[PDB]
RNA sequence: GUGAAGAGGGAAACAACCCAGACCGCCAGCUAAGGUCCCAAAGUCAUGGUUAAGUGGGAAACGAUGUGGGAAGGCCCAGAC
RNA sequence: CGAUGUCGGCUCAUCACAUCCUGGGGCUGAAGUAGGUCCCAAGGGUAUGGCUGUUCGCCAUUUAAAGUGGUACGCGAGCUG
RNA sequence: UGCUGAAAGCAUCUAAGCACGAAACUUGCCCCGAGAUGAGUUCUCCCUGACCCUUUAAGGGUCCUGAAGGAACGUUGAAGA
């Protein structure tokens, strides 16, 4: 399933006559250019190569510019090859936008997680702290639940440590479509989207039945 | 049902049958006496 | 190992054609069966059959004692086939045939809606009788054993799919 | 005089192929390992390479004795908490038939990397053909 | 009796148990226990019987027409399961 | 004997199955709703307070389970006294 | 849960021959992942050079000419000890 690459902006409310204000996450679409169209020549597969919107491209390298010359005359953002499924997906006719959401009402959104620095355990991993009461000092928030006794000898991922977390691929599947307008190029969903304003938000309709 | 650990040949309508490595009780007159293993 | 001695006997309505391991048999049940004598060898005498062991295959008369039954079951299979014995009990319960798809209503959320194997027909002469049609004695018994397994017969109600048999598994009530 | 001490400049490479039709896995894998080690060419040294390159023509044509398709459990583990991962010939042969002999020789070859030095000379294929017609592998018998 | 104060080959392990006693060198051979599938060297050993349990290579009551070989007993060619 | 600091608690799980809740099959003196209760299985799931150092035992109130157990009878270069 | 069926006329899910199926599980989804040394694929971009010496089938020197690109050095941040 092709992703539409919507970018993060913010949340709004939209109301109904029963006074319910209906908070919804906002995404404004610009859609794909389509820049290769692969069919059969490499490993029998079909793939679109989408390219999103436009960019200033003020310092691009020749390895990028020689590809922009065969893609068109205006330089887009990203790449995303997007492999197509047999009898399920097509590249033929007009290129597609928000008609992906005309009857499918659950979606998935890939993005990039925020940087947690030290990360730790008692916030990120739902662990309890030690209390500063009863004359207790020196170890209140310091991790140390790592063994017994000599029996463990090797460590599994149910044990948690400090170290850099964030700045990698993260995906959410909690989102429900509340309003779509193809003439306003607008998608409104219930629930929140990961990471920072701008970014990418790859956004595609759900494949779970 | 039960398995217990041993089987008896208590009536004439019971014959006791070994199928696919296991011995079992079946009685067409009384399902109360179904038993596995022996 | 006594049954490999048997003459088997065949009706006039079968011509019994043979070439090496391949036996070709046909009759008025719409079937043209090609069955194999690969591990054992059979000899025909126009009305009777004799089986025996092959070179490089199992010794004695045991694997031959099975081969007679399968050939008899196919001589029957191509001439007239096998008779009905599967039944349904319960009011509003219904068996139905939708081409290669079968239906069985048992008071539940969906009517089975299952699709038949290769080489078998289903028929319902009344909504509580189930007949399976073909030439293979196995598929017409295997599909009945897969069909009877849906919800299984109820103890006091007696309801569900049953066989014609003098034994009773329906239970009677007790005083409290 | 001393017995033959091998120099690393002695090394030689030739290509072979063997048909798997109806053959029992262990009676093929043991014969394969003996030719893989180079016992027809060079011996009396683990200090120098002795092996020759050999193709198993079609892995889907292999068999096992009696009921042994259900035999063995192929246990392995390293971590991700407890639980031993198990396999069966009946689950390999319909997925990738090349796999059943790729695992078989691993107890027949010596030690650690000394057996791996011969495992680099092994090829297995499925589908009645291979990719090495330019190496001209010579046919083995029987 | 060995070991305590006796090394070596074997029982992959194992003072002692098995075998056998230690000067040193062998571009030697014959024997001991033990081994002869394969890491791992020497029988993919031969002959006959046993055997579906991977038992062999951890385990009892009991049960099944488990199953090889036998004799005595009943049922029996005028006739038996 | 040139020191594997003493009981329970908190933190923290993790393995077993003679399975507690979940599933699969069944007999019932199971007509139905409940109940009694035995094979098969380790994917997912199994309570807090009072006096009391006490976990526990007793009690109060709650469960789908508050299951029966192993972990130096799981707790100090981790804590309280 | 099993069908057709022998060895053991019958009987049998098994011997020859072939089916159903669990909250479990492989693919499917979501994320990682070719040091997968078995290191796979494909597209976009670039460079079209000589000489001296020697105990040299190899080293030590000099000059022409350095692409595509990368980094330092900066102004710092959605990234950070």
């Amino acid at each position: 399933m092709i992703g539409l690459v919507g970018k993060k902006v913010g949340m709004t409310r939209i109301f109904t006559e029963d006074g319910v204000s209906i908070p919804v996450t906002v995404i404004e679409v610009e859609a794909n250019r389509v820049t290769q169209v692969k069919d059969l020549a490499n490993d029998g597969y079909r793939a679109i190569q989408v390219t999103t919107g436009a960019k200033k491209a003020n310092r691009v390298t020749k390895p990028e510019a020689g590809h922009f010359a065969k893609a068109g005359v205006e330089a887009g953002r990203g790449l995303w090859e997007f492999r197509l499924a047999e009898g399920e997906e097509f590249t033929v006719g007009q290129s597609i936008s928000v008609e992906l959401f005309a009857d499918v009402k659950k979606v998935d959104v890939t993005g990039t997680s925020k940087g947690k620095g030290f990360a730790g355990t008692v916030k990120r991993w739902n662990f309890r702290t030690q209390d500063a009461t009863h004359g207790n000092s020196l170890s209140h928030r310091v991790p140390g639940s790592i063994g017994q006794n000599q029996t463990p000898g090797k460590v599994f991922k149910g044990k948690k440590m400090a170290g850099q977390m964030g700045n990698e691929r993260v995906t959410v599947q909690s989102l429900d479509v509340v309003r779509v307008d193809a003439e306003r190029n607008l998608l409104l969903v219930k629930g929140a989207v990961p990471g920072a304003t701008g970014s990418d938000l790859i956004v595609k309709p759900a494949v779970k039945a | 049902m039960k398995v217990r650990a041993s089987v008896k040949k208590l009536c004439r309508n019971c014959k006791i049958v070994k199928r696919d490595g296991v011995i079992r009780v079946i009685c067409s007159a009384e399902p109360k006496h179904k038993q596995r293993q022996g | 190992s006594r049954v490999a001695k048997a003459p088997v006997v065949v009706p006039a309505g079968v011509d019994v054609k043979i070439n090496g391991q391949v036996i070709t048999i046909k009759g008025k049940n719409g079937e043209l069966t090609r069955t194999l004598n690969d591990a054992v060898e059979v000899k025909h005498a126009d009305n009777t059959l004799t089986f025996g062991p092959r070179d490089g295959y199992a010794d004695g008369w045991a694997q031959a004692g099975t081969a007679r039954a399968l050939l008899n079951s196919m001589v029957i299979g191509v001439t007239e086939g096998f008779t009905k014995k599967l039944q349904l009990v319960g009011v509003g319960y219904r068996a139905a045939v939708k081409g290669n798809v079968i239906n069985l209503s048992l008071g539940f959320s969906h009517p089975v809606d299952h699709q038949l194997p290769a080489g078998i027909t289903a028929e319902c002469p009344t909504q509580t009788e189930i007949v399976l049609k073909g030439a293979d004695k196995q598929v017409i018994g295997q599909v009945a054993a897969d069909l009877r397994a849906y919800r299984r017969p109820e103890p006091y109600k007696g309801k569900g799919v049953r066989y014609a048999d003098e034994v009773v598994r329906t239970k009677e009530a007790k005083k409290k | 005089m001393k017995t033959f001490t091998a120099k690393p400049e002695t090394v030689k490479r030739d290509w072979y192929v063997v048909d798997a039709t109806g053959k029992t896995l262990g009676r093929l894998a043991t014969e394969l390992a003996r030719r893989l080690r180079g016992k027809h060419k060079a011996e009396y040294t683990p200090h120098v390479d002795t092996g020759d390159y050999i193709i198993v023509l079609n892995a889907d044509k292999v068999a096992v004795t009696g009921n042994k398709r259900t035999d063995k459990v192929y246990y392995h583990h390293t971590g991700h908490i407890g639980g031993i991962k198990q396999a069966t010939f009946e689950e390999m042969i319909a997925r990738r038939p090349e796999r059943v002999i790729e695992i078989a020789v691993k107890g027949m070859l010596p030690k650690g990397p000394l057996g791996r030095a011969m495992f680099r000379k092994l090829k297995v294929y499925a589908g009645n053909e291979h990719n090495h017609a330019a190496q001209q592998p010579q046919v083995l018998d029987i």
